């Protein structure tokens, strides 16, 4: 739940998955 | 993510293109065979 | 990169989509042409 935004986040920038 | 959020849009239109492109085409179909049967009451 | 992978895996939805409008047409003209062996068949029973 803390590390969502910066999962999101990442997802963003790196990128059916 | 863009890769989750593209692939869901064109997955759910798949079904509904494919049922309309069947409809669409049975339509014209049905066409010739009633034209065959005109000709043939003709 | 994953998106071009999501991508590829919705125009695969998109192309079985298409397969299957093409195969109903193909099955839509085979029944036509069965039906117009119907007509052709009661006409001649007429």
């Amino acid at each position: 739940g803390e590390f969502f935004s910066s999962a999101l986040t990442s997802a963003a920038a790196q990128q059916k998955l | 993510l863009a890769a989750e959020q593209e692939a869901q849009h064109i997955v759910a239109a798949a079904r509904n293109a494919k049922m309309a492109r069947l409809r669409q085409a049975k339509e014209e179909a049905e066409r010739e065979i009633a034209e065959h049967r005109a000709q043939v009451e003709r | 990169m994953v998106r071009f992978i999501r991508q590829e895996a919705e125009e695969k939805a998109n192309e079985i989509s298409v397969s299957a409008e093409e195969e109903f047409n193909i099955e839509k003209l085979q029944l036509v042409e069965a039906e117009k062996k119907k007509i052709r068949q009661e006409y001649e029973r007429k």
